[PDB]
């Protein structure tokens, strides 16, 4: 068992992704997701090669769906078609335990982001969240789904390089 | 004044079932109803029935305790409407329509 720690902040749901390279087949891939400020709802993915999930998970955010299902419905079939291997935002184990065998030979990436979900009972107003996490993440070590990490042998994983805009102006008065 | 409304259901067991039903009472629109767990995080849909007129909706516990929050969307509807009834029918495990 080889146990590695990570922290970050999600900007309004956009994820990060780690690069684990060369795993090998039969590898079980352990991953722990826990808020640890803001009101962050967390969800962990696992895919082979990298494609950006911002795009697809932005149009779900599009959606003022027909009413509550509809929206599980359009995150399950988007989460299971972008990941090899998915798990959610907060609950009882904290927030993301996700267990994942290694199909193939290959380089993986795990990705670290928010879910979307409702926050409110005011209105229906589902959204990204925002906030802090730590990461743990284990290659064949159980313990991690078990809520207890420690840093344990080699390292496997780091920080895995894409553009985002945003632009405004405003006037400045400086007087007497 | 009230445009939505929730309710605060008691704690599901483990492997618990739930079901939900809207009735227009006083020949008023059709609302949404959602179930949604004690935080803003939803857990169903409330859908429009083959008769054309009941909004049925379903649910069973999987989590270790389900505190649950049934929604009654009222803002698709009569505008400034001084009365809207509804009979919300609610239950754990009989689907029947101490």
């Amino acid at each position: 068992g080889r146990v590695q720690h990570f922290t970050g902040y999600i900007e309004d749901g956009r994820g990060i992704f780690y690069s684990l390279p060369d795993m090998k087949q039969g590898d079980i891939i352990y991953a722990s997701m826990q808020n640890t400020g803001g009101n962050l709802d967390p969800l962990v993915g696992i895919m082979a090669e990298e494609i950006d999930p911002a795009v697809s998970l932005g149009q779900v955010l599009e959606k003022a769906l027909a009413s509550e299902n509809d929206l599980i419905s359009e995150l399950t079939a988007v989460a299971d078609r972008i990941f090899l291997g998915w798990d959610d935002d907060g609950g009882k184990g904290y927030s993301a335990s996700l267990e994942f065998t290694i199909p193939r030979d290959g380089t993986y990436h795990i990705f670290a982001g928010s879910t979307i979900t409702n926050q409110r009972l005011d209105k229906f107003q589902p959204t990204y969240t925002t906030g802090s996490f730590q990461l743990i993440l284990g290659l064949n070590a159980p313990q991690v789904i078990s809520g207890e990490g420690e840093p344990e042998g080699e390292v496997f994983a780091s920080l895995a390089i894409k553009p985002e805009a945003h632009v405004q102006e405003l006037e400045i008065r400086l007087d007497k | 004044d009230t445009r939505y409304l929730t309710q605060h259901t008691r704690n599901l067991q483990p492997g618990d079932t739930f079901h939900a039903l809207v009735e227009p009472i006083g020949e008023a629109p059709l609302p949404r109803l959602r179930l949604t767990d004690s935080g803003g995080k939803p857990l169903a849909f409330g859908l429009i029935d083959q008769p054309g007129e009941s909004v049925e909706l379903n649910y069973t516990c999987d989590q270790d305790i389900c505190e649950l929050v049934v929604h009654v969307d009222g803002t698709d509807g009569q505008k400034d409407s001084g009365e809207a009834v509804y009979r919300l029918l609610v239950g754990i495990n009989a689907p029947n329509l101490s």
